[PDB]
DNA sequence: GCCAGCTAGGATATCACAATCCCGGTGCCGAGGCCGCTCAATTGGTCGTAGACAGCTCTAGCACCGCTTAAACGCACGTACGGATTCCGTACGTGCGTTTAAGCGGTGCTAGAGCTGTCTACGACCAATTGAGCGGCCTCGGCACCGGGATTGTGATATCCTAGCTGGCCAA
DNA sequence: TTGGCCAGCTAGGATATCACAATCCCGGTGCCGAGGCCGCTCAATTGGTCGTAGACAGCTCTAGCACCGCTTAAACGCACGTACGGAATCCGTACGTGCGTTTAAGCGGTGCTAGAGCTGTCTACGACCAATTGAGCGGCCTCGGCACCGGGATTGTGATATCCTAGCTGGC
């Protein structure tokens, strides 16, 4: 059976494991390491996907639009402050307006 | 409060500066002189008042720059 | 006749272009540019279609990101126009020549 | 045609079920997600590999992994993610 | 093939309009744009160079998008959405 | 008996920040500067030592070697020379 | 009449004085004790190598100065000869320091 | 005999070679690669040392002072523009004065 | 005492002869030079290693090295340095 | 009521000085230089294996053509914001003058980091199997574009209200 | 007669008024990117080996920490004072806003090539094992450049004295 089932997870732990062997990082690879990294990736995908959809039904689409990923990463510090040098194809920019730009009153 | 030229000649009397009083000094002494001045027209009203005090001869000019009669220092005629 | 006040229009397209994500330049000039600037490094080069897509996307992203910085600089300068001096100042701060 | 782009697509797409069983996706966004995860991967890998060489080990294991993750990930990510990995490893050893 | 010249004006005056707009700036001085034409023109230099070096390393003479993305990521300019 | 210290952020004195800025080629400074600078400094420190200590404990050390520090600095692109 | 230097004289003077010298500027003891508190929160009872704190001070001083000259450019662009905080967070944000 | 002699060089080509093997970079190492890198390091040391000394006898010392390295890297674009995130212990800063700071006239 | 800091010190110090047979050195500066060269080393190493993995090679050789060097080093460095490496490799193969 | 001397200020040439640079000598220590150990280097034979070469096809890069409109380009024009001026207020430099606490040197304590030796839990190797994941084809339901009305928001106007203006009325 | 009181003009500013078009929100459609489905397969999945990298226990000594007495000198507080920053004014222009004319790039559509990825073949070279040795590292001794100190040269700064010259008050 699959360790992923034995881990209850979605990424192929043995596949990441071979990535490590042909990742040319260390000569020796502990087993649980791959599981642990897989769980990390589980979670990371979790926020990014969920909050993209969060934005998604906000302008009420049924499917994810890279607009929405772009916005999704914009509104959270913990994400953008993780993703500085990150530029997104067809991402666009978050809606920001500067105050003094506005008409006086 | 009376009309502008009265305050202008008043602050002329109260300011014994050797070069008189700058349009800056004129305006700031006017604004520090009366509260009901309606601050939305002091610059224009005072500028026209200075023009009329100069053309009438009420205002005399110790030092100014040409074509900036509204940008300079004035004195009362005596 | 009817006439708009200065900048009101400007703000309109500010919002317009801050809503969508398309490509803001016209292609053929851009790929032309890519070609000659490539010429200087090797003769008779060749590009994939997607390569220039990445080129334009990175380019426009870089330009808009530095533009907003220049805008902030002007805002600092008690200022609503962008002047070259703002450009060099921001460029210096980010530290590229 | 006899080639394989061996992405992560099925995986992340299967992910987007249990949280949002109703939502769709764009192919471009899908590609961005793939590129994303391969990124976060090899940065974690680079971190840990540098680490063990410092520590003159030859082995990469979950403990140095968890430090490296607690290194790169800023904020409350660092806590929830490590917790999930702990529990995941925990149930795995349970056979 | 033919040697082409001076399409730097090809970044047209109104194009720098659009860029300004997405940048959220209101009004512009004239002297910007050639300066703009300056900065853009340098930037591509720094990347395409790297890109072509990537290409010729693999004994290539057709530029893949992958070449571009590697060149960018080395410049701390990570871009997503194109291949891997 | 364990030493617990308090509010030494003020320990950076008025002439301290003065002389530092003086190195920076500034002659004229506001009195309102000092407080944020010490705050500024503070955050940068809380940035560095954070990973550094994790580095140290990664080795099961509870004394910090300079190497921990230098690797920390390295990680934010703040390469320091001379110590390792 | 005691002699007086007009203002900015001493300014430029030890601008040269410090812009030529190389020693450490902050008193080491206050620095290191500051380090000790700021470390305490993350883990208790932490032992510090002598070289480590000196490295900290070196890097910190470098950071602070490097920010200072940039703030100087910010202020001069303001046609001002004085630094004000607004310059400081201006430069900080342009560098991209989210805080 | 030493390849370094057979290369006429100063860095230990076989030593860098073992660095590569325990550098965990590739499973396979071509021989000339180490020589090539060694020559690079030769040159790099050449500019840095020579121009530090260049500065050195300028204020007329007999020995190198990290002041002088700091200055040495400052005056050349090709070096500093290579060495941005580089901070030097007891380096200090190059002598720079801003113009408007000066007295008017 | 039974340990070895196996620096590059003798090497760079022997270098400073043939250019400046008369000059001295500070120990701090010497350490900075060591840290320097180990830096430029592992950055070159990282470059080349990334390269061959792109090129799905398993071998690191002087050709990919020379590209990587021509990559990182800006300007006329890139030319003189590659020339020196070429000639050095050249005489080496001459046995 | 009108002219000279007084007087004030302002620009320019001149002096004093104290902060800085430069010098010779002193001593001090960090840099340099020699000697002894060894392990991490060279050196030689091997295999097998990634890599060089060679040929093909067929996929994508590329030239080219016609058309269109949509975007660009050149032009008036004015207004609204930039830039130069002044100036007044003060938050600043800056130069006493005191005090502490930072440095510094020393000592005593220790523990915690590090090196030594031990065993063993576990991780690659390898052969064998499969079912899970790639991709290729089809369908369909979400959505981009088209067209029309409604709301807000903007720009101009007419009015209201007000303060100052200017002339008429009355007492000195 | 005439200057002050008054009262109504007057002009302007503030203010509410109305008019339009820009976007938004609504429908409607064909269009196509997502998705379901099926077929192929290769990395994953098991089990056993065997080795070995790490885990633990057991020391020692080094470096860190804490305590202690001088020694300032750097810092703090404070007085004084001015030159800078805010502010505000005023003038000039240049760039946004509109218009009218042009054209050139998308597009789409097609014919055309070469070069990229594929297969298949040969081999040189580097990982590997064991032997050998000397260059490198540390350890020790040393001495020659330097930092410090002290004792003159210089000068950029702040003050000063001269001069001039222009607007006011005494004299004739």
């Amino acid at each position: 059976a699959s360790r992923s089932a034995k881990a209850g997870l979605q990424f192929p732990v043995g596949r990441i494991h071979r990535l490590l062997r042909k990742g040319n990082y260390a000569v020796r690879i502990g087993s649980g390491s791959a599981i642990y990294l897989a769980a990390t990736l589980e979670y990371l995908c979790a926020e990014v996907l969920e909050l993209a959809g969060n934005a998604a039904r906000d302008n009420k689409k049924l499917r994810i639009m890279p607009r929405h990923i772009q916005l999704a990463v914009r509104n959270d510090d913990e994400l953008a402050k993780l993703f500085e040098g990150v530029t997104i194809a067809d991402g666009g920019v978050l809606p920001n307006i500067q105050s003094a730009l506005l008409p006086k009153k | 409060h009376p009309p502008t030229l009265s305050m202008v000649v008043e602050v002329l009397k109260k300011n014994t500066e050797r070069k008189g009083t700058s349009v800056q000094a004129i305006r700031t002494r006017i604004l520090s002189a009366h509260p009901t001045v309606d601050p939305l027209r002091l610059k224009f009203l005072l500028r026209t008042a200075l023009n009329k005090g100069l053309e009438k001869g009420i205002l005399i000019r110790p030092l100014n720059s040409s074509a900036t009669g509204a940008t300079g220092r004035f004195k009362l005629a005596k | 006749p009817h006439r708009y006040r200065p900048g009101t229009v400007a703000l309109r397209e500010i919002r317009r272009y801050q809503k969508s994500t398309e490509l803001l330049i016209r292609k053929l000039p851009f790929q032309r540019l890519v070609r000659e600037i490539a010429q200087d490094f090797k003769t008779d080069l060749r590009f994939q279609s997607s390569a220039v897509m990445a080129l334009q996307e990175a380019s426009e992203a870089y330009l808009v990101g530095l533009f907003e910085d220049t805008n902030l600089c002007a805002i600092h300068a008690k200022r609503v126009t962008i002047m070259p001096k703002d450009i060099q100042l921001a460029r210096r701060i980010r530290g590229e020549r | 045609r006899k080639s394989r782009k061996e992405s992560y697509a099925i995986y992340v797409y299967k992910v987007l079920k249990q949280v949002h069983p109703d939502t769709g996706i764009s192919s471009k966004a899908m590609s961005i997600m793939n590129s994303f995860v391969n990124d976060v991967f090899e940065r974690i890998a680079g971190e840990a590999s540098r680490l063990a060489h410092y520590n003159k080990r030859s082995t990469i294991t979950s403990r140095e992994i968890q430090t490296a993750v607690r290194l790169l990930l800023p904020g409350e990510l660092a806590k929830h993610a490590v917790s999930e990995g702990t529990k995941a490893v925990t149930k795995y050893t349970s056979a | 093939r033919k040697v082409l010249r001076d399409n730097i004006q090809g970044i047209t005056k109104p194009a720098i309009r659009r860029l300004a707009r997405r940048g959220g700036v209101k009004r512009i001085s004239g002297l910007i744009y050639e300066e703009t034409r300056g900065v853009l023109k340098v930037f591509l230099e720094n990347v395409i160079r790297d890109a072509v070096t990537y290409t010729e390393h693999a004994k290539r003479k057709t530029v893949t998008a992958m070449d571009v993305v590697y060149a960018l990521k080395r410049q701390g300019r990570t871009l997503y959405g194109f291949g891997g």
